[PDB]
């Protein structure tokens, strides 16, 4: 997923590309391995981030692929919040309903 | 920094105390960076004195 | 130069460069080599290297 | 003399070595090379 | 320890957040490294610069 | 040999059954979650082949053998690992003067105590009486 970030001077300076692994939840493809199940285990061992609490309810349910993609993309779509500074000297804005004592 | 001078505080103490204080002050780099994981006591102290 | 060393303080850590003859005039010190006692120094003894 | 250091063995170490010897290579090419290099250095 | 010569900086470095730096001069590092040859033989192999 | 220790977490995550081995219910749950619907007989023969016992229980060595076969580590890394394993009688990954004397005597290339000490200090980098993996590979590289 790619989401460029603008700048305070109304320009685009920095790109941002995020990454995610869906190896254990897609069509299995192998090139050269000792065994098919061994290759499957190797592929599954790399998806710990997906298998964690992000989609930990997948084994307890069925046909969860219709929501796994949405769950994975929900975290990535939040990057607009961090894009607000836009690579600029942003002041430490106070939280709402709080008046600075100086 | 308040009213304290780090150089004066370092100079007041003797040599071994100076070396150990400097090693502690640079522990953040020393323990973390992999290039320093093979360092002996003498070289570690001689580097912590100059950092 | 006169140096007062309190008990427990190290003088020459292993691997440090030695560059100073030092004469013991009071008390007593010991040398530790590989976590063992190999010699004991008393009054009127000097340890270092023949510079 | 600080520059000079003495060599010695420990009683516990020699006892353990004797005990291990009481309970007592064709593909050992890296260590064969190590031994050859050590012999060359000592020569 | 490899270049053994000074060079002009080819880019500016600017702070962004409140940072802490641990700088070491070239002369002291070279002296310590040349004193500890065994340490240098691994320091050169293990230290890789980011930029 | 110490890199395989990290597979315990992956094995625990995969084995949601919690009975010490992969259960048929757990396998069904994971295949349903992944979405693919292969043959039950196909999965039965696959698990029978994977498991050494073949009694429907997947053990740690069953995955360990496949992982070791598929690792395909470097030849130099394998050789130095074998050298460390044969040099360390206790198998703790540490090399001592007693171990060095033992292997030298066993191989028959006995050396003097001073020579053994010099060989130890040649590889020793921190000067306290230990021989490390990095120290030995640095010695061997030259």
């Amino acid at each position: 997923k790619i989401a460029p970030i603008r700048n305070e001077q109304d320009k685009v300076v920095l790109f941002l590309c995020t990454f995610s692994d869906i190896t254990a939840f897609k069509q299995p493809i192998e090139d050269d391995s000792c065994k098919g199940w061994g290759k499957f285990a190797r592929l599954t061992r790399a998806l710990t981030s997906s298998r964690g609490v992000l989609q930990q309810l997948a084994p307890s349910v069925q046909k969860g692929e219709n929501v796994h993609k949405h769950s994975r993309l929900a975290e990535v779509l939040q990057l607009g919040s961090d894009i607000l500074p836009q690579y600029k000297q942003e002041a430490p804005k106070t939280p709402p309903h709080i008046i600075l004592h100086y | 920094s308040r009213g304290i001078d780090t150089e004066k505080v370092l100079q007041i103490c003797p040599k071994d105390m100076r070396a150990d204080i400097c090693v502690h002050l640079n522990r953040k780099v020393f323990k973390e960076h992999p290039a320093f994981r093979l360092a002996s006591d003498g070289c570690l102290r001689a580097l912590a004195m100059e950092f | 130069q006169t140096v007062h060393c309190a008990p427990g303080d190290l003088i020459y850590h292993a691997g440090e460069s030695v560059d100073s003859l030092c004469f013991v005039v009071s008390g007593s010190l010991e040398v530790i080599q590989d976590d063992e006692v190999v010699a004991i120094l008393g009054k009127g003894d000097v340890f270092g290297d023949v510079f | 003399n600080l520059r000079k250091r003495i060599v010695f063995r420990k009683i516990s170490d020699v006892k353990r070595e004797e005990e291990e010897r009481m309970k007592r290579l064709p593909p050992d090419h890296p260590v064969r090379r190590l031994f050859q290099r050590f012999r060359q250095q000592k020569e | 320890w490899k270049e053994a010569t000074l060079a002009q900086s080819c880019a500016n470095v600017r702070a962004l957040t409140y940072c802490d730096l641990h700088v070491i001069k070239r002369d002291a590092l070279q002296k310590v490294l040349e004193f500890y040859t065994a340490f240098s033989h691994s320091f050169s192999r293990n230290l890789i610069l980011t930029y | 040999e110490e890199q395989i220790a990290e597979f315990k977490e992956a094995f625990s995550l995969f084995d949601k059954d919690g009975d010490g081995t992969i259960t048929t219910k757990e396998l069904g749950t994971v295949m349903r979650s992944l979405g693919q619907n292969p043959t039950e007989a196909e999965l039965q023969d696959m698990i029978n082949e994977v498991d050494a016992d073949g009694n429907g229980t997947i053990d740690f060595p069953e995955f360990l053998t496949m992982m070791a076969r598929k690792m395909k580590d470097t030849d130099s890394e394998e050789e130095i690992r074998e050298a460390f394993r044969v040099f360390d009688k206790d198998g703790n990954g540490y090399i001592s003067a007693a171990e060095l004397r033992h292997v030298m005597t066993n191989l028959g290339e006995k050396l003097t105590d001073e020579e053994v000490d010099e060989m130890i200090r040649e590889a020793d980098i921190d000067g306290d009486g230990q021989v490390n993996y990095e120290e030995f590979v640095q010695m061997m590289t030259a």
